[PDB]
C-alpha cells in the first residue's frame, strides 16, 4: 500500500511490528557487500593510485557503509512485503463473498491439427 | 506529506481549529460535519457516503444553491409590473 | 458568485500580460506584481466572507512573498543593461 | 473537443454517410489549427500578408486528409457486403496519406508512407472492440 | 446606487488592460495606482481596514523602485503612448470588449459567463455576512498574529535575509 | 580507424546540419566575448548659460 | 461617508485648474522650449537611460518594506495571545533585519 | 572542503614587499636572464625560464623527460632551421604557451600562500611578441594564429592580476652580433628580420601594458648589468589605479582555487579544434600514452609509486 | 562566496524540507519561492553574458508558473474551502494545478527554457542543482494524485518523450544533451502518477544518482562532444569506462540499474489493462538511447582528438559522491527486485 | 533492389523522417523569451477549449 492506515506516518524502522526476524548472512547481503568492494576498486581509477585490489586500506569504509545501510534497507524490504501479504489475506476473510472456489472438472477443448 | 512531522507540530491549517482568540468561523456548523464524516480512511476514498454532507458544505461558502433561489424571487417581482404588486414593508 | 467573476476576469488579462512580450523586459515585472495583486483581492474576499480569523494571516504572508520574486527579478534587470545597453526581449544570444 | 469525437462513433451503426463526411472535417480542421498555432513560433515575415499565408497551407491540407478519409470510409462500406472491419478502414487510410505527396511535388514521401499512415489509421479503428484502451483508470 | 463594490470592480479591470496592451511602465505604471488604489476599496467595503490599507503601503512604495527603473536601464528612448501605436491600441480595443460587453449582460437577468457559475444580481447578497461578533469584531479585526503560526514567522524572516545577501552576489 | 575528417562532422554546430536556419555559432569555450560595445549612456547638460542659482 | 468626503476634495482641486486654464489667453507662439530652467538648446534630445548609482539601495527598500508591514501586528496583535510565546517571535524579525543591514555594511555600493 | 572558512584567509601575511616582478620581451638574446638572477636580492622566490622541458622539469619527476615522453617533436634547435609542412612551427609555440601558463600558476599559488616576491623570466603576456615576429616572414599560416587567439581570450581572462612591475630591455638592432658571440651553435645563424620584428612588436606590447595602469620601467643597454639600480626601482615604483589591487575576500578566493590545481588551469588550454600543426593522430597518441605509463617516474602517479618510493600501503 | 555560499546552498535543502513536511497549501508556495531566491545566485556566480540570459530565463519561466499554482490554491478556498494538501476537489482547479507543475516536470509543452538554462550555467557543480530541484514538485504530485484528469497528464507523458527523444538529436553541446535527457526521463515520471504512486519515488532515486554521477564525471572541463572526445587519448584512460557505464545505464538496458525504471512502470501500467500506451513508450525510448550511443563513441572510438597539449600532473577535483554512487548506478540488478517496497 | 535498398527502406522511415521531425524542434525559434511565451498562450486554450476536461 502507498498510504499508511495501520502504521504511523514518518518512521525509520518498523518498531510497531518488529517480530519478523532479520536475515543472517543472506545471499542478498553478499552482493551488497560485493558492491561495497566494487566501489573500493573504481575510486583508485578516478584518483590515479597503484593497484585496484592491492591499493589503499580505505576500502573497509566502503564495505562497512554499504552493509550497514543495506541491512536496514533489507529490513524495510522484508517488512513491507509482509504487510502487503497481511492486508491481502485479511481482505478475503472479511468479505468472503468476493472469493469463489471451483475444483475438479472435465470440459471439452478444441484440439489443433498438425 | 511525503515526510511527516513528529513531536513538534506546525499545523493550524485546516478549517475549524483552535481559534485565534475565541471568534468562530462563519461556516463552522458545516465544517464540523466534514471532519466527522471523513475521519475514517474509507469515506473520502470511497467518496459516496459523505456525498450528502459535502453538498451541504458547498452551499455554505459559494451560496450557489441560495443564489439561484433568490434570483427567481427578484425576477418575478420585476416581471410583474403594473399587475399584482404587494409591499408590506 | 458575483464579485469574484470580475476579479477573475482581471486575472485572465494579466495572465496574457505575462505571456505577451514587446520590446522592453519591464512589462513582465509589472505583470508579476499585477498578477499577485489580483490573487490578493481573491484571497481577501474568500477568507473574510466565510470567516477564518486564523487563515486571514495567510494573505499577509502571501503579500510579503508577492514582492520577494519581484525584487529579485528587478535586480536581475540591472545586470542585463550592464552587459548590454538596454534591456530587450528582442535582443538575446542563446539558442 | 471529446463531444465532437463522440458523434463520430454513432454514425457507422447505420447506412447514412452524408453526416459522417462533415463530422471528419471538424476534427481534421481543428487538428490543423493546433499545428497552425505552433507555426507562429517560427515568426512570419511582415504582417498578415505572409502571416495568414502559413495558416492557409496547413489548415486546408489537414482538413483535406479528413474529408477524403470520411468519403473513403463509406465507399468501401456501401460497395460490397460486410460491416466494420480493419481491412475496410485500411483502404480509407491509404487515400488519406496519398494527398501528402500531392501537396509537395515529389510524387513520394507521403505516397511512400502510404502503408505507414494506413496501418496507424487501422490501429485506431481496432479500438472499436473492447480489447483496446488508450487511457486506463482501474 | 445599491451597488458599492461592483462599480469599483469595473475600474479594477479598467487599469488591468494597460498591462496586456503594453503602454510602457509609466502609463502602465499608472495602473498600479489607479486600479490598485480602487482595488483597496474592494477589500475595504467587505471589511478589515488593516489588510485593505496594507495594499497601499507596498504597491505604492515598491512602485517607486519600479519608477527608479522607468527613467533608467531600458525604457528611456520614446514614451510610447497606448493611443498612438497600432499594435498596442488593437489589444486595448479588444481588451475593453472583454469587460464592457460583459456588463451589458449583467443588466436584466443573470449574466452569461465562461465559467459554469452564474453571476446573477446580488446587491444585498454582495456582503453575505451577518453581524455575529461584536467585541473584537471581524475575522480581519484580529488578522495578523505571531502565535499559532510560529513556523511561518521563521521562514518569512529567512526569506527576507536571503534576498539582501543574494542581490549582493548578483550585483 | 576514424580521422579528423569524420571528427569535423561531430563538431559543435547542429549535430545533423542543414535546416532553414544556420545562423547559430558554436558556443565560445568559456562564455561569451564581452558585449562591451553599444550604448555610451552619456547624459549631456546645459547647466550654465543663465540663472542656475549657482 | 468616506466616498463623499474624498470626491468633494478631488473635484474642488481639479476645478481650480480649469480656472487657471481658460481665463488667461491671448497668444501662443513657438516660444516654449524643451529643457528651460537654464536656457540654450537641449543637447540631450528626448530620453536616454542614465541609470545606475542607486541601483542597490533602491532594491533593498522593496525588500525591507515588506518586513515593516509584517511588523505592523505589534501594537494591534498583542492583546489576546500569550506574551512569553510572542516575545521570542516578535523580536526575531527585528534581529534578522539588523543582520541583513550588517551584511549591507561590507561594501554598501556606489552610493 | 574549503579551508578559507577557518583561520586561513586570503591577502593575509603578504602585501608589504610581495608584488611580482617580470622581465619580458628581451628581443632574442638572453640579457634579461642574467639580470633576473641579480634581481633575487630584493625578492625571495626566483624561477627558471620556460623552455621545451619546463613543465616536465617540475610536475612530479626529478629528471626531465626525453623527447618522446614529453611533447612530440619540440626542440629549439629544430625550430632554428624551421621548415614548412610536417614540421614544428606552431606546435612548439602551443606547447610553449601552456608551459608559461603552468609555471605562472605555480608562481601565483606561491605568492598567495605565504607572501614572497616571485621573479619570472618571460611572462605569458609576452608570448604573442614571439609569435607575431615569426608570422611576418613565411613560417606560420594565418589559420594557426586564429587558433592561438581563441586560447589567448580564455586563459588570460581567468586570471585577475597580470603583473605589478614589468621590465623591458630594448637593445640596438646590432643584437644579432651579440647573439653570434654566444657559445650556442644551434641558436646562432638566426634570421635578421625575425629578431628585428620582435623588437618592433615589443614597442606595441609595452604600450598597452602601461595603458592598463601597470608599472613599467625601461632599462637601456648602457644602464644594463646594474644590480643596485634595478633593485631601487622596484621599491620606488608605487602601484596606482592598477588591476592588481582587488577585493581580498571575493576576488582573491576564486583565483587561489584555480591556480592551486594544475589540471584545472591546463584544461582550458587544450582546445577542441582541428589544426595541421597539432598532431591529431590517435594511433601515435596510444603509443605515447603507453610509453608514459611505462616510464619509471610517474607510472602509477600521485604520491604512492612502485619501485621508486613506496612508503605506505595500508 | 566563502561563508554565505554554504548558507545559500543550505536554503535550497531547507526549502525542499518545507515542501516535504507540509499540510498547508500556502506553505509549499513559500517552499517553491525559497528555491527561486536561492538557485539564481548560483546560476550567476562568475557573472557572464551567457549567465545573465539564462538566469532571467529561469526566473520568468518558473516564477510565473508558481503564480498559476497560487490560483489553484485560491480555487481551493473558492471551492471545498479547507486548506489541506490532499485533494483539489474541482476539475477546474486541477487544470491550472497540473500545467503549473508541467513547467517543472511535465515538460511536453514547457520544455523550451531547459536547454538555454542548462548551457547558461558556468559551473559543473551548478548543473547538479537543476536535476536536484525536480525533487520538490514531485513530492507535491505524490500527495495530489487523485482528482486530477488523467487525459491531460498522460499527454504530458507521451509527448514529452517524443520531444525529449527528438530534441537531443541535433545538439552537440554536452549540457544541452543532458538538458533533453532530463525531459526524456521526466516523461516516465508523469506516467506512474496515475498508475500506482509507489516506485515513482524510486524512479527519482535511480534518476538523481545517475545524473549526479554524470556531471561529476565532467569535473574535468568539458562543454561539447569534441571536448569530451579528448578524455582517453590525452587524459585518464580508466575514467572513460565509468562514463561508458553511466551512459549505457541512462538508456534502458537490462544488465544495468537503468532498466529498473522500465521494469515496474510497464508492469504496473499493464495491471490496469493498457497495451497501446506502453508500446509507444518503449519505441520512443529508443530515441533516448541514440544521444548516449553517440556519446559512448567518445569513449570507444579513436576519433583523433590528441591535440598538442598533454597533461602529466594528477587531477585533484571535489568529487562528493563520485565513488559510492556510480557503483549503485552500474551493478544494481540482482539487489534490485525487492527494492520497490523499501522506497515507500 | 531488395537486399540493399527496399528491405533497408523501412529504416529511413524511422531515421530520416525522425531526423526531419527532430530539426523542427531544435532549430525552431531563434532564441527570444517572446516566442516561447507566445506558445504558452495556446497551451491553456488547448486544455480549456480543444479538450473537454474542465
Amino acid at each position: 500500500x502507498x498510504x499508511x492506515x495501520x502504521x504511523x506516518x514518518x518512521x525509520x524502522x518498523x518498531x510497531x511490528x518488529x517480530x519478523x526476524x532479520x536475515x543472517x548472512x543472506x545471499p542478498r547481503l553478499a552482493f551488497v557487500g560485493f558492491l561495497g568492494y566494487c566501489s573500493g576498486l573504481i575510486d583508485n581509477a578516478i584518483r590515479r593510485r597503484p593497484v585496484l585490489l592491492a591499493g589503499l586500506h580505505r576500502q573497509l569504509l566502503y564495505i562497512t557503509s554499504f552493509v550497514f545501510v543495506g541491512y536496514y534497507l533489507l529490513k524495510r524490504q522484508d517488512y513491507m512485503y509482509a504487510v502487503r501479504d497481511h492486508d491481502m489475506f485479511s481482505y478475503i476473510k472479511s468479505h468472503x463473498x468476493x472469493x469463489x472456489x471451483x475444483x475438479x472438472x472435465x470440459x471439452x477443448x478444441x484440439x489443433x491439427x498438425x | 506529506q511525503k515526510r511527516l512531522g513528529v513531536d513538534l507540530d506546525r499545523w493550524m491549517t485546516i478549517q475549524s481549529a483552535e481559534q485565534p482568540h475565541k471568534i468562530p468561523s462563519r461556516c463552522h456548523a458545516f465544517e464540523k460535519e466534514w471532519i466527522e464524516c471523513a475521519h475514517g480512511i474509507g469515506s473520502i476514498r470511497a467518496e459516496k457516503e459523505c456525498k450528502i454532507e459535502f453538498e451541504d458544505f458547498r452551499e455554505c461558502l459559494l451560496r450557489q444553491k441560495t443564489m439561484k433561489r433568490l434570483h427567481a424571487i427578484r425576477r418575478q417581482r420585476e416581471k410583474l409590473i403594473k399587475e399584482g404588486k404587494y409591499t408590506p414593508p | 458568485s458575483m464579485v469574484y467573476m470580475n476579479i477573475m476576469m482581471a486575472f485572465t488579462v494579466s495572465l496574457v500580460g505575462l505571456l505577451m512580450y514587446r520590446s522592453h523586459l519591464m512589462s513582465s515585472l509589472l505583470c508579476l506584481e499585477g498578477m499577485m495583486l489580483s490573487l490578493f483581492v481573491m484571497a481577501a474576499l474568500t477568507i473574510l466572507n466565510s470567516h477564518f480569523t486564523l487563515a486571514s494571516m495567510m494573505p499577509i504572508i502571501l503579500l510579503v512573498f508577492a514582492a520577494c520574486e519581484a525584487a529579485l527579478g528587478l535586480s536581475l534587470l540591472v545586470m542585463v543593461s550592464n552587459t548590454y545597453g538596454t534591456d530587450y526581449v528582442q535582443n538575446l544570444n542563446l539558442l | 473537443a471529446k463531444t465532437v469525437l463522440r458523434q463520430y462513433w454513432d454514425i457507422p451503426e447505420g447506412t447514412e454517410c452524408h453526416r459522417k463526411t462533415y463530422a471528419t472535417t471538424s476534427i481534421g480542421g481543428a487538428a490543423g489549427l493546433v499545428v497552425s498555432a505552433y507555426s507562429v513560433a517560427l515568426k512570419t515575415p511582415t504582417s498578415f500578408l505572409e502571416g495568414v499565408a502559413r495558416t492557409g497551407r496547413y489548415t486546408f491540407t489537414a482538413a483535406a486528409i479528413g474529408a477524403i478519409f470520411g468519403l473513403t470510409s463509406c465507399i468501401s462500406a456501401q460497395v460490397r457486403e460486410k460491416p466494420d472491419d480493419p481491412l475496410n478502414y485500411l483502404i480509407g487510410g491509404c487515400a488519406g496519406g496519398l494527398i501528402l505527396g500531392a501537396r509537395t511535388r515529389s510524387y513520394g514521401i507521403g505516397a511512400a508512407a502510404c502503408a505507414y499512415m494506413g496501418l496507424t489509421a487501422a490501429l485506431v479503428k481496432m479500438g472499436q472492440l473492447e480489447g483496446w484502451q488508450v487511457f486506463a483508470e482501474p | 446606487m445599491l451597488y458599492i463594490v461592483f462599480i469599483l470592480s469595473v475600474i479594477f479591470v479598467m487599469g488591468f488592460v494597460g498591462f496586456s496592451s503594453k503602454p510602457s511602465p509609466i502609463y502602465g505604471g499608472l495602473g498600479l495606482i489607479v486600479s490598485g488604489g480602487v482595488g483597496c476599496g474592494i477589500v475595504l467595503n467587505f471589511g478589515g481596514s488593516f489588510l485593505g490599507l496594507m495594499v497601499f503601503l507596498i504597491y505604492l512604495g515598491g512602485m517607486m523602485v519600479v519608477f527608479g527603473y522607468t527613467t533608467a536601464m531600458a525604457t528611456e528612448q520614446y514614451p510610447e503612448i497606448w493611443l498612438s501605436n497600432k499594435a498596442v491600441l488593437g489589444a486595448f480595443v479588444t481588451g475593453l470588449l472583454m469587460e464592457f460587453f460583459m456588463v451589458y449582460y449583467v443588466l436584466k437577468d443573470k449574466e452569461v459567463e465562461v465559467v459554469f457559475e452564474f453571476n446573477g444580481l446580488g446587491d444585498w447578497v454582495i456582503y453575505d455576512t451577518g453581524d455575529s461578533g461584536f467585541f473584537s469584531e471581524e475575522a480581519m479585526g484580529i488578522a495578523a498574529l505571531y502565535s499559532y503560526g510560529t513556523w511561518l514567522v521563521i521562514v518569512t524572516g529567512w526569506s527576507l535575509l536571503i534576498g539582501v545577501v543574494v542581490i549582493m552576489e548578483i550585483t | 580507424q576514424p580521422d579528423v575528417e569524420w571528427a569535423e562532422q561531430y563538431g559543435g554546430a547542429v549535430m545533423y546540419p542543414t535546416k532553414e536556419t544556420a545562423h547559430w555559432k558554436p558556443p565560445p569555450w568559456n562564455d561569451v566575448d564581452p558585449p562591451k560595445d553599444t550604448l555610451v549612456s552619456n547624459l549631456t547638460l546645459n547647466f550654465g548659460p543663465q540663472h542656475p542659482a549657482a | 461617508n468616506l466616498m463623499l468626503a474624498l470626491l468633494t476634495n478631488f473635484t474642488l482641486a481639479t476645478l481650480l485648474v480649469i480656472i487657471a486654464f481658460w481665463l488667461p489667453q491671448l497668444n501662443v507662439y513657438s516660444e516654449k522650449t524643451s529643457p528651460y530652467e537654464c536656457g540654450f538648446d537641449p543637447m540631450g534630445s528626448a530620453r536616454l537611460p542614465f541609470s545606475m548609482k542607486f541601483f542597490l539601495v533602491a532594491i533593498t527598500f522593496l525588500l525591507f518594506d515588506l518586513e515593516i508591514a509584517l511588523l505592523l501586528p505589534l501594537p494591534w496583535a498583542s492583546q489576546t495571545a500569550n506574551l512569553n510565546t510572542m516575545l521570542t517571535m516578535a523580536l526575531f524579525l527585528i534581529i534578522l533585519l539588523a543582520v541583513s543591514l550588517a551584511y549591507e555594511w561590507t561594501q554598501k555600493g556606489l552610493e | 572542503x574549503x579551508x578559507x572558512x577557518x583561520x586561513x584567509x586570503x591577502x593575509x601575511x603578504x602585501x608589504x614587499x610581495x608584488x611580482x616582478x617580470x622581465x619580458x620581451x628581451x628581443x632574442x638574446x638572453x640579457x634579461x636572464x642574467x639580470x633576473x638572477x641579480x634581481x633575487x636580492x630584493x625578492x625571495x622566490x626566483x624561477x627558471x625560464x620556460x623552455x621545451x622541458x619546463x613543465x616536465x622539469x617540475x610536475x612530479x619527476x626529478x629528471x626531465x623527460x626525453x623527447x618522446x615522453x614529453x611533447x612530440x617533436x619540440x626542440x629549439x634547435x629544430x625550430x632554428x632551421x624551421x621548415x614548412x609542412x610536417x614540421g614544428n612551427s606552431y606546435r612548439l609555440q602551443a606547447w610553449l604557451y601552456a608551459s608559461r601558463l603552468l609555471q605562472y600558476a605555480d608562481a601565483l599559488e606561491h605568492l598567495l600562500s605565504t607572501g614572497q616576491g616571485v621573479v619570472l623570466e618571460r611572462s605569458i603576456y609576452s608570448d604573442f611578441v614571439f609569435l607575431e615576429a615569426m608570422y611576418r616572414q613565411g613560417f606560420i599560416r594565418k589559420q594557426c594564429v586564429d587558433h592561438y587567439n581563441q586560447v589567448k581570450k580564455v586563459t588570460i581572462c581567468e586570471y585577475l592580476p597580470p603583473h605589478v612591475v614589468v621590465y623591458v630591455d630594448v637593445p640596438v638592432p646590432e643584437v644579432q652580433s651579440r647573439i653570434q658571440k654566444k657559445g650556442n651553435p644551434h641558436e646562432m645563424k638566426i634570421t635578421s628580420a625575425y629578431l628585428q620584428d620582435i623588437e618592433n612588436a615589443y614597442k606595441g606590447t609595452f604600450l598597452p601594458e602601461m595603458s592598463e595602469k601597470c608599472e613599467v620601467l625601461q632599462y637601456s643597454a648602457w644602464e644594463a648589468q646594474d644590480a643596485e639600480k634595478v633593485v631601487e626601482d622596484i621599491e620606488y615604483l608605487k602601484y596606482d589605479k592598477g588591476p592588481w589591487l582587488d577585493q581580498n575576500d571575493r576576488n582573491l578566493h576564486k583565483l587561489r582555487m584555480l591556480v592551486q590545481d594544475k589540471l584545472e588551469v591546463l584544461n582550458y588550454t587544450s582546445i577542441p579544434v582541428f589544426l595541421p600543426e597539432v598532431t591529431v593522430g590517435a594511433h601515435q597518441s596510444d603509443q605515447v600514452f603507453q610509453e608514459f605509463t611505462e616510464l619509471p617516474g610517474r607510472k602509477y602517479r600521485a604520491g604512492y609509486n612502485e619501485d621508486v618510493g613506496d612508503k605506505w600501503i595500508w | 562566496n566563502p561563508i554565505i555560499f554554504i548558507i545559500i546552498l543550505l536554503t535550497i535543502m531547507l526549502g525542499t524540507i518545507i515542501v516535504m513536511i507540509s499540510s498547508h497549501w500556502l506553505l509549499v508556495w513559500i517552499g517553491f519561492e525559497m528555491n527561486m531566491l536561492a538557485i539564481i545566485p548560483i546560476m550567476m556566480k562568475n557573472h557572464n553574458p551567457r549567465a545573465t540570459e539564462a538566469s532571467t530565463k529561469y526566473f520568468l519561466t518558473q516564477s510565473t508558473a508558481s503564480m498559476l499554482l497560487m490560483m489553484a490554491v485560491i480555487i481551493n478556498l473558492m471551492f471545498s474551502g479547507q486548506w489541506t494538501v490532499m485533494k483539489l476537489f474541482n476539475p477546474m482547479a486541477s487544470m491550472l494545478m497540473t500545467m503549473a507543475l508541467a513547467m517543472k516536470l511535465g515538460m511536453a509543452p514547457f520544455h523550451f527554457w531547459v536547454p538555454e538554462v542548462t548551457q547558461g550555467i558556468p559551473l559543473s557543480s551548478g548543473l547538479i542543482l537543476l536535476t536536484w530541484q525536480k525533487l520538490a514538485p514531485m513530492s507535491v504530485l505524490y500527495q495530489i494524485f487523485p482528482s486530477i484528469n488523467l487525459n491531460l497528464i498522460l499527454t504530458l507523458s507521451v509527448l514529452s518523450i517524443l520531444i525529449g527523444g527528438w530534441g537531443g538529436l541535433n545538439q552537440t553541446q554536452l549540457r544541452k544533451i543532458m538538458a533533453y535527457s532530463s525531459i526524456a526521463h521526466m516523461g516516465w515520471m508523469t506516467a506512474v502518477l496515475p498508475y500506482n504512486p509507489t516506485m515513482t519515488l524510486l524512479n527519482l532515486i535511480i534518476y538523481i544518482i545517475m545524473t549526479s554521477t554524470m556531471f561529476t564525471m565532467f569535473m574535468a572541463n568539458s562543454t561539447t562532444t569534441t571536448l569530451s572526445l579528448s578524455h582517453t587519448w590525452n587524459k585518464t584512460p580508466i575514467m572513460t569506462v565509468l562514463i561508458l557505464a553511466t551512459l549505457l545505464s541512462m538508456g534502458g538496458l537490462p544488465p544495468l540499474s537503468g532498466f529498473m525504471p522500465k521494469w515496474m512502470i510497464i508492469q504496473e501500467m499493464t495491471k490496469n489493462n493498457s497495451i497501446i500506451l506502453p508500446t509507444f513508450m518503449a519505441i520512443t525510448a529508443l530515441l533516448n538511447l541514440y544521444f548516449y550511443m553517440r556519446l559512448t563513441y567518445s569513449t570507444t572510438l579513436t576519433m583523433f582528438p590528441s591535440t598538442n597539449n598533454m597533461k602529466m600532473k594528477w587531477q585533484f577535483p571535489l568529487m562528493k559522491k563520485m565513488t559510492f554512487l556510480p557503483t549503485m548506478v552500474v551493478l544494481s540488478t540482482m539487489m534490485l527486485p525487492l527494492t520497490p517496497m523499501l522506497s515507500v | 533492389l531488395l537486399d540493399l535498398i527496399w528491405l533497408e527502406a523501412i529504416l529511413p522511415k524511422t531515421i530520416s523522417l525522425a531526423q526531419m521531425k527532430a530539426s523542427t524542434l531544435v532549430t525552431n525559434q531563434k532564441g527570444l523569451i517572446k516566442l516561447y511565451f507566445l506558445s504558452f498562450l495556446i497551451t491553456i486554450l488547448i486544455s480549456m477549449i480543444l479538450f473537454n476536461f474542465h
